[PDB]
């Protein structure tokens, strides 16, 4: 009644947690609960919208104002617009983040502690995230004006090397190198939008590059001295030039503005690792201009 | 009987014997047991790069510094045949064999992240898919990097678009000593055949 | 039905909708998982139903 | 037969061969050496196609 | 690539035409130049004999890494093409009347793809 | 509800990492990655070509030239053609690699560091791989010519122990021993070449020998002091000799030059060790002739 | 249907091409494994598809 | 054809002898002997009363 | 078909020849073990056969 | 995805070698080979007597 | 205070140490959680059969 083993030696290896970091598996957490089969039911009345606020599609698919220019009646024709915001008329086309403020503050009477700070729409956001990205990136280009403000605008794309201007702490476009003369736009995509009527026009770049994906980088750590990152994180960039002065009457502004929104469809996502030198942190802004943030650390 | 060369080549087998495919069929029923095809099967088992791989207590140190110099060498299957050969494409793996003086006063763990080839250690964080072992009950750290490359493909010694696929970073909170021994995954392989370099035989340091 | 030279892969896996998982076009939740207050989650399964093991037998 | 290589051959005596305008008498046969079989490149027939050389000359200019 | 050969016909000689890719990038001892006779020739190539066949024919296909070949902001030196003498130029000992063997190349595309306009070309 | 174990005592070994050195099996490494299932596709349209470049037929089938011979119209007949290369109008007959040269540089003033340097074919490169190997061997031997020189050329196979000087530091073949008085090739598998149009023959050398298998260790580390694992590498040598005297007129050249192209088919190999005492190093040539290599050790 | 005293082998196996493994036929290697773009490598089978488990659930 | 590992991490627990007191079971205790099914026969013909 | 309390009791067992095991007959070797040169030693039958194990795939 | 652990904790014994002296059963030896599978064929055509 | 290891490898019958490489199909285990090392060399000969 009690017989012998007929069973093989198992060969064995002392792993605990194989394979932590997937998101698919059987996990060996112990549950602090009554039930092995402890389960929540689905998802249906406990949020206020059923609709599934976690998808790719739907976050990056949330649009955010990347720009406000302001186009004067004073600006020529065939040359960027660059009144106002950073980076003028010249948006790179890209799913990262290429716009960062510098915060100074005083560690002695000798010496600045320096902070790089970035604008995030929900899309830039997501990308920070991971290593590398590939997505048909979307804008909505709309111009705030009267009935009584007349012109024309030009939207061309040119893909590759962004004409930029490396400063000693951040990077800023190049307008010298963007007008009519050196850089004509006969031979790019454009899109001429006539505003005695229409406002807006939506503009779907897909993704064009000789590489499969581009890396999510962007400006993070981007200067004179490391500039490498910066160009291979896009692929393009719209350009804004007026092909005719802003008309306009003495009885309205002399001023409009040009409100640019950003999203993306089509993404893909590769590594989820960022590809960024330090951790992703969330800056938290301090209450006064002349105290710290938090330094994390890389050191184990 | 005309001027002139000429072609029409005159394949001759000597030995009419028996069918090769048959005989050779027949050759490894009785010393082998095993028929090696092909090539890319040598690129999944494990070869040791390496037996003493000494290391310093917290210090993330990349398999870059140690695969850059083995490269060269052609010892194992994944340098020796890629010599033949121009592009690669796939994920690696590694195997970390312990052989550390340990003490029992100290936990010793290894972790192991992702870098993009060829950064150094100080230019890339430490938030991604890890893994750790214990060499005290598990002494061997087994770990797989996959293929999160930019291309389809990667030449040797590119130019300087650098970090533009993943590899291994090591770290570990003792002074360990290793043997490394690499494989490829079950996607990887070479491709776009050159032909071979020189070999290189003993060395007697001759009395004169 | 899936090309892989292990025998059975992984933690098998159940059903969901009829769309594109991403490229935006509102996926609803209720239709991801199929667990709604029915005998589908086990330990409502197993009060409903009413077999020994919730008696401690 | 051999991989990666070719040999001479002493083929016909024809091809007079048409690149479009040059040709090219050739007393025999030139003996070709090319991808076995061919899988060529990246993804450039997906981006955009392509343009011709009378639809260049179609776009408008300032 | 087409070579066009033409010598009299009391020259004889081999010559080998191989192509290296990525033989200006690799590490010194990955190149064609630094390996012997015996893996020169192991690399794909053509013989050209003197006096059995005057042209060869050669496709060179696309030997880049990353998708479609960039044409603005930089030389891309990827595939590189050699002519290698296997044996030297076996003509006779009379001097004075220029035994010689006077190639020329020919080279054009194909499986063409030039998609995406810029206004930039490179200096 | 919570019922005891039925289940046995399981017998168990502590073996992490069984079995590594096999190309079969499951292997228990921990991906860095998202899913347990990370694969990639098929290798549609990555390489230039659709061919498997990794079969030993494919790599073996890639032909190398080991010989370019000189046949003046001095030579005698029935003498091996031996002018130019070393090894000369003897061939082995083998998988494996024959011929090497030594480079020697200086430690000292009184010492000498020799080292030995290989030229190897894409099928010699292989079999250094592997312990033993058995193949077909083809040879495609032709001759640069034009069409004013005639002759006529004897290849014959002689198989087993090739005839050689071991010198004291290299293996030379002994042409002494292969003329026609001594060695009549009245008995040996012949084929007898016509030049007057004919310029190609392909020889088809299959495997014969008393073994299974033979080894491939070759020329490595062959000298006078150790040279039987040469002559149990080949069995067999083709020779070629002159039958008619190179006829040639004196407005074409005193010379024609013998070239042979080598690979192997129906190719099998047993053991994947290599069964030289070093490991397989690749020679990396070095920038000047006064300068040093790499010197691999074997200490664990 | 192989002769084997162990209970299954190892590492069940998949299907390939007719021809000679080696002795130089130009073996294909899209014919080798059978793997395209297609309901054939578990992660796109995953996603045509759409289980629940592509969502966390 | 060297792929990687799917199955779980087992729990486990370092009983040797796990209820060597019950009458029924599976015995590990290793034979000195030649065959793993090694096995007398029934009662038959052994002690004089059946 | 063995009477035996363990569940499946080792090591899965072939055929062999018909006589007495002992007791001289002169027992073939060839009849013992059923394994010539065919699709029945598993890797012989991985390559005739071309299985996508022996690509490395 | 990512669902808990419901099998039982084996109980467990540390025994390498498990009856190594028995002729018949599964042996733990690592070969030094290529193949798992490494299987010689019959004795056809091996020695002089069949 | 040390950390043992077991490597095993493959010579041909009756060579010395030196006389071989170390780069081919290996086994090592660690005796302090693994005394037994189990080890099984194939036959891979030149004859089908070996005399003494």
């Amino acid at each position: 009644s009690k017989p012998r083993n007929q069973q093989q030696v198992c060969p064995l290896q002392n792993v605990p947690a194989w394979g932590y970091s997937l998101y698919k598996g059987i996990d060996m957490s112990v549950p602090l609960a009554y039930d092995p089969n402890n389960e929540l039911g689905d998802l249906k009345d406990v949020f206020p919208s059923a609709v599934d606020e976690m998808a790719i599609g739907y976050v990056c698919g949330n649009p955010a104002v990347k720009h406000v220019l302001t186009w004067k009646t004073t600006d020529a024709i065939q040359k960027p617009i660059a009144n106002g915001d950073d980076w003028g008329g010249v948006i790179p086309v890209g799913m990262p983040c290429y716009s960062k403020s510098i915060r100074t503050t005083r560690i002695s009477a000798t010496e600045n502690r320096e902070t790089e700070v970035m604008d995030a729409a929900p899309c830039e956001y997501v990308a920070n995230m991971f290593s590398y990205w590939r997505a048909t990136m979307c804008y909505r280009i709309t111009v705030v004006k009267t009935a009584f403000h007349t012109g024309r605008l030009e939207i061309f794309f040119e893909p590759g090397v962004i004409p930029v201007k490396p400063t000693v702490n951040n990077i800023g476009p190049d307008q010298d190198r963007l007008t009519g003369a050196v850089a004509p736009s006969d031979n790019n995509y454009k899109y001429i939008l006539d505003l005695t009527n229409d406002t807006e026009v939506t503009i779907r770049v897909p993704f064009v590059s000789n590489k499969m994906f581009l890396k999510t980088a962007g400006i993070y750590g981007a200067n004179s001295e490391n500039n490498w990152n910066f160009h291979e994180s896009f692929s393009g960039f719209l350009c804004i030039r007026p092909v005719t002065k802003l008309m306009a009457p003495d009885t309205v502004s002399d001023n409009v503005s040009i409100v640019v929104w950003k999203w993306a469809e089509d993404v893909v996502v590769v590594e989820p690792k960022p590809l960024t030198s330090g951790p992703t942190q969330v800056y938290r802004p301090p209450p006064t201009a002349s105290t710290a943030v938090e330094v994390l650390n890389v050191e184990l | 009987i005309n001027i002139g060369n000429k072609t029409n080549e005159n394949v001759i087998s000597f030995f009419d014997s028996t069918d090769a495919e048959t005989q050779n069929h027949n050759a490894l029923m009785k010393g082998c047991g095993e028929f090696i095809v092909n090539l890319r099967t040598l690129l999944r088992t494990f070869r040791t790069i390496t037996d003493n791989w000494i290391l310093q207590a917290n210090t993330k140190t990349p398999i870059t510094d140690l695969t850059n110099t083995t490269d060269a060498q052609g010892r194992d299957y994944m340098s020796y045949l890629s010599y033949l050969y121009r592009f690669y494409r796939g994920g690696r793996r590694y195997k970390f064999f312990n052989t550390t003086p340990l003490k029992q006063s100290q936990t010793c763990y290894i972790r192991s992240f992702l870098i993009p080839r060829n950064y150094s250690a100080d230019e890339i964080n430490v938030d991604g898919p890890s893994h750790i072992t214990y060499p005290v009950i598990n002494p061997v750290h087994e770990v797989e990097v996959p293929f999160y490359s930019q291309y389809r493909k990667i030449p040797i010694a590119s130019t300087s678009d650098k970090g533009y696929d993943s590899s291994l970073m090591y770290f570990s909170n003792t002074a360990t000593t290793q043997i490394v021994a690499r494989a490829g995954n079950d996607d990887f392989t070479f491709g776009w055949m050159i032909g071979p370099p020189q070999l290189q035989g003993e060395s007697r340091s001759v009395a004169p | 039905t899936s090309e892989n030279p292990k025998i059975g892969p992984i933690s098998e896996v159940a059903s969901g909708v009829k769309t594109t998982a991403n490229g935006i076009e509102r996926i609803p939740v209720i239709g991801e998982i199929a667990k709604p207050v029915t005998t589908a989650v086990k330990w409502f399964a197993d009060v409903v139903g009413t077999v020994a093991a919730i008696f401690g037998w | 037969n051999v991989h990666n290589t070719e040999l001479a051959s002493s083929t016909s005596e024809n091809s007079v061969e048409t690149q479009e305008i040059t040709t090219f008498h050739d007393v025999e046969t030139p003996n070709r050496i090319d991808t076995p079989m061919a899988q060529d490149t990246s993804s450039a027939r997906n981006m955009d196609d392509t343009h011709s050389i009378i639809q260049f000359l179609q776009r408008p200019v300032l | 690539v087409k070579l066009v050969l033409n010598a009299n016909p009391f020259v004889a000689g081999r010559m080998y035409l191989a192509y290296s890719p990525y033989d200006d990038k690799v590490d010194t001892a990955r190149s064609v130049l630094q390996t012997s006779r015996a893996g020169v020739t192991g690399y794909p190539g053509v013989e050209l004999d003197f006096q059995l066949d005057n042209s060869v024919e050669m496709t060179i296909p696309y030997a880049s890494f990353q998708e479609a070949y960039d044409l603005v902001t930089g030389t891309e030196d990827f595939v590189q093409l050699y002519l290698f003498p296997i044996t030297p130029v076996l003509g006779p000992k009379s001097e004075s009347e220029s035994s010689k063997v006077d190639i020329s190349v020919y080279m054009w595309l194909s499986n063409i793809s030039l998609v995406i306009p810029t206004y930039r070309i490179n200096p």
